[PDB]
C-alpha cells in the first residue's frame, strides 16, 4: 500500500509504504523482487514470501599494507 | 629542428557532473481526469486503453530509472573497505572515503554534493529502490577498491598492491618513467592533497557546480506543477471543477460539460507523459554514459582522451550526488616547459640510430635521449637506441656519438 | 505565421577560426594541446610518434618519408575530386536540412 | 604454419561526415494557432498552458 | 494537436542530433586531439590522425 502508514489500512514497515502478507526477515540476501527504498522480497523459508533489506554484496577488507 | 618538452608537472583534480535518475514519479491516470466521480468515470471508459496506456508508460520509465542507478553504481561484486591504518604512500583520502560520525557513511565531499542540489491529484512518487545510504556503500566499494588494489578488482579478485606502485603503473601508463613517480613522491601526494582541498572549496561555495543535477529537479518539477495547473482549465466547459458540473446539470447536458473536460486533461496527461519518456530518454542516456565511464574510469584507466578530464588521466574516484554521480579524475598534467634542438635520429659509424624510446634532445652543446612526456637527459648509448638503415636516407639527420657500454669492459 | 528561424550564437565565421585552431594546433603540436598547452614538435616527428601508436617501428616514416607525405597529398587531392563531383556525399547534412 | 606479412601501406584519408546541429526554429504558438484575433486568442486561453 | 505533432518530432529529432552531437564531441576529443586506439572509429585502417 504505497504511501499509506498501516493505522491508514501479517505486517512489515517499509519507507515505501505499509507490506501485508509478507514475513519481515532481519537477514540479507540478493534483490529478488524489488519493493523500494532497499527492501527486496521472496518467495522462501513451509514456505512463504519474506521481506528483507537487500544485500548489496559480499562485504570485504582487501588486505592492504604499504 | 625544435622540440618543446615538459621538465615539470602537475596533478590536478576535475570534478565532472553527470544525472543518473529521475523523480520516479507516478500517475493515477483515472483519478487525476475523473477525481472521486462515477459519472465522469465511466464516461471515460468510452476511451478504451487511452489511460491505461499512460499509466503503463510511466511504470517503464519508473523501473528504469531503478536500472539507471543499479548499472552506474553496483559494479562492484563485494563491498571492500580501506584499512584502519590509512598508510597510503602520503596520499590523503580521508576527504572522499566515508566518514564514520555521520548517521550515513558518507564522505565529506559526498555531504557537500548533497546540500547543494535541492499532491491530492493522483500524483505520487515512488522511491528508488538503491537508498542514499545503499548508494553510499557501492561508492566506498569502489573507492575502497580503487585504493587497495588499482584495477585488479574490475578484471577479478582485488589484489592488494602499495598505493605507491599503483600510480607507479598510473604513471607508466600515460608514458611516464616509473623512477619519476618515486622520485618525486612527496610532490606528487602533495598536489593531489592540495588539488582535492580544491576540490571542496569550489563545492562548498559554486552552486552552480551541480546544475546538471539542480536542472533534473527543476525540469521535472516544472512538468508536474504544469500538470497540475492544468486541472484549473476549462477547456471549454462552463467549470474546470467536476463538482460544479454534477451539482449543477442533469446527466444529458452535465455529460457534454464533462466530456470536455475529460478530453482536456486526457490530453493534458498525454503530454506529460510523451515530455517524460522523451526526457527519460536524456537521462538513460546520460545514466550509460556515466556507467561506461565508471568502468572506463574508476575501475580501470583510461586511454581515450578527455574522456577522464582534460590531461593524462591517471585514476578517478566517484562520489555520490542527488540523482547522479560525480567524478573526481586525477589527471597529470605537462607545467613547465623548455624549448630543445631535436633530431629525428643520429649518425655514429655511418649506422643511422632512432631511440627505442624517447626523442633525441640537444641543449645547444650535447645531444641527450629523453622520455617525450618528462625532461630527463640521458647520455645516448646502444641500449638506448636502436640501428636501422644509414645515414643518407634520414631527413634531417645529425652527427653525433653512441655509446657502448660494452667498450671500457673490454677496453680495461 | 509566428515562425522563426534563430541565428547560431557561433557564426561560420567562428566554426572556421575554431577549427582553424583545432587544425593549426593539430599540426603544430600533435596530441600535445588536448593535454596541455600546445608542445610544438616537427611534423616528421609527430608522425613518426603515430606510426609507433599504430606498433609500426617509426624508421618506416622515416625510410619512406617522401612516400608518405605523397600518399597525405594524393589523398587529400581525391577528397576535393570527391566533394566537388558527388553531391550525394554529404547525403546526412542535406537530410537533417531537408 | 604460414603467417601473411605486408610489405607496404596505403595511407588513406576517408571523409566522415556528421550532423552536429538543426536549424533553431521557434514558433510563436499563439500566432500559428490563432493569428491576429482577440475573439480566437480568448478561446486559446481556455487551454491553459 | 498540429503544433503538438511538430514539437514532439522536433524533440525526438533533436535527441537524433544530440546523440550525433556528442558523437562528433567525442571524435573531435579522441580523433582530432589525439590518436584512437579503437578499431575502425577513425575510418578503416589503422588511425594515424
Ligand atoms: C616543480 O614545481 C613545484 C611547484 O609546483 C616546485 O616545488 C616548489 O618549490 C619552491 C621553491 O622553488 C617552494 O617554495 C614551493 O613551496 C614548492 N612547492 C611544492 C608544492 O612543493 C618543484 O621544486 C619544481 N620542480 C622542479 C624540478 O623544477
Ligand atoms: C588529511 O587532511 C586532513 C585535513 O583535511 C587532516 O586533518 C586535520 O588535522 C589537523 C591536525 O594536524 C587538525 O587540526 C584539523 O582540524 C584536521 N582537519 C580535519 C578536517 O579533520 C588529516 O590529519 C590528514 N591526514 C593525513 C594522514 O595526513
Ligand atoms: C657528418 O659526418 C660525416 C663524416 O663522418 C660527414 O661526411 C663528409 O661529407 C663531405 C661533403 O660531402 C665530404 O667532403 C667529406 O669527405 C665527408 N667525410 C668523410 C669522413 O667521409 C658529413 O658531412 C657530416 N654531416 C654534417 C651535417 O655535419
Ligand atoms: C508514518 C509513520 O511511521 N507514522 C506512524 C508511526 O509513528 C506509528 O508508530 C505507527 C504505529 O503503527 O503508525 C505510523
Ligand atoms: C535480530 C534483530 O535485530 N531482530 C529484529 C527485531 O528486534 C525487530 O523487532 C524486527 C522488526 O524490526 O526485526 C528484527
Ligand atoms: C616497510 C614499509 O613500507 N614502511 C613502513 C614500516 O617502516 C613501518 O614499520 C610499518 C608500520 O609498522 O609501516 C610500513
Ligand atoms: C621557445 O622559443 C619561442 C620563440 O618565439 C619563445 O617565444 C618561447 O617562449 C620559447 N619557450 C621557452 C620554454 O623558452
Amino acid at each position: 500500500y504505497q504511501d499509506v502508514n498501516c493505522t491508514e489500512v501479517n505486517v512489515f514497515q517499509t519507507r515505501a509504504g505499509c507490506l501485508i502478507g509478507a514475513e519481515h526477515v532481519n537477514n540479507s540476501y540478493e534483490c529478488d523482487i524489488p519493493i523500494g527504498a532497499g527492501i527486496c522480497a521472496s518467495y522462501q523459508t513451509s514456505q512463504s514470501i519474506i521481506a528483507y533489506t537487500m544485500s548489496l554484496g559480499a562485504e570485504n577488507s582487501v588486505a592492504y599494507s604499504n | 629542428n625544435s622540440i618543446a618538452i615538459p621538465t615539470n608537472f602537475t596533478i590536478s583534480v576535475t570534478t565532472e557532473i553527470l544525472p543518473v535518475s529521475m523523480t520516479k514519479t507516478s500517475v493515477d491516470c483515472t483519478m487525476y481526469i475523473c477525481g472521486d466521480s462515477t459519472e465522469c468515470s465511466n464516461l471515460l471508459l468510452q476511451y478504451g486503453s487511452f489511460c491505461t496506456q499512460l499509466n503503463r508508460a510511466l511504470t517503464g520509465i519508473a523501473v528504469e530509472q531503478d536500472k539507471n542507478t543499479q548499472e552506474v553504481f553496483a559494479q562492484v561484486k563485494q563491498i571492500y573497505k580501506t584499512p584502519p591504518i590509512k598508510d597510503f604512500g602520503g596520499f590523503n583520502f580521508s576527504q572522499i572515503l566515508p566518514d564514520p560520525s555521520k548517521p550515513s557513511k558518507r564522505s565529506f565531499i559526498e555531504d557537500l554534493l548533497f546540500n547543494k542540489v535541492t499532491k491530492f491529484n493522483g500524483l505520487t512518487v515512488l522511491p528508488p529502490l538503491l537508498t542514499d545510504e545503499m548508494i553510499a556503500q557501492y561508492t566506498s566499494a569502489l573507492l575502497a577498491g580503487t585504493i587497495t588494489s588499482g584495477w585488479t578488482f574490475g578484471a577479478g579478485a582485488a589484489l592488494q598492491i602499495p598505493f605507491a606502485m599503483q600510480m607507479a603503473y598510473r604513471f607508466n601508463g600515460i608514458g611516464v618513467t616509473q623512477n619519476v613517480l618515486y622520485e618525486n613522491q612527496k610532490l606528487i601526494a602533495n598536489q593531489f592533497n592540495s588539488a582535492i582541498g580544491k576540490i571542496q572549496d569550489s563545492l562548498s561555495s559554486t552552486a552552480s557546480a551541480l546544475g546538471k543535477l539542480q536542472d533534473v529537479v527543476n525540469q521535472n518539477a516544472q512538468a508536474l506543477n504544469t500538470l497540475v495547473k492544468q486541472l484549473s482549465s476549462n477547456f471549454g466547459a462552463i467549470s474546470s471543477v467536476l463538482n460544479d458540473i454534477l451539482s449543477r446539470l442533469d446527466p444529458p447536458e452535465a455529460e457534454v460539460q464533462i466530456d470536455r473536460l475529460i478530453t482536456g486533461r486526457l490530453q493534458s496527461l498525454q503530454t506529460y507523459v510523451t515530455q517524460q519518456l522523451i526526457r527519460a530518454a536524456e537521462i538513460r542516456a546520460s545514466a550509460n554514459l556515466a556507467a561506461t565511464k565508471m568502468s572506463e574510469c574508476v575501475l580501470g584507466q583510461s586511454k581515450r582522451v578527455d574522456f577522464c578530464g582534460k590531461g593524462y588521466h591517471l585514476m578517478s574516484f566517484p562520489q555520490s550526488a542527488p540523482h547522479g554521480v560525480v567524478f573526481l579524475h586525477v589527471t597529470y598534467v605537462p607545467a613547465q616547459e623548455k624549448n630543445f634542438t631535436t633530431a629525428p635520429a643520429i649518425c655514429h659509424d655511418g649506422k643511422a640510430h632512432f631511440p627505442r624510446e624517447g626523442v633525441f634532445v640537444s641543449n645547444g652543446t650535447h645531444w641527450f635521449v629523453t622520455q617525450r612526456n618528462f625532461y630527463e637527459p640521458q647520455i645516448i648509448t646502444t641500449d638506448n637506441t636502436f640501428v636501422s638503415g644509414n645515414c643518407d636516407v634520414v631527413i634531417g639527420i645529425v652527427n653525433n656519438t653512441v655509446y657502448d657500454p660494452l667498450q671500457p669492459e673490454l677496453d680495461s
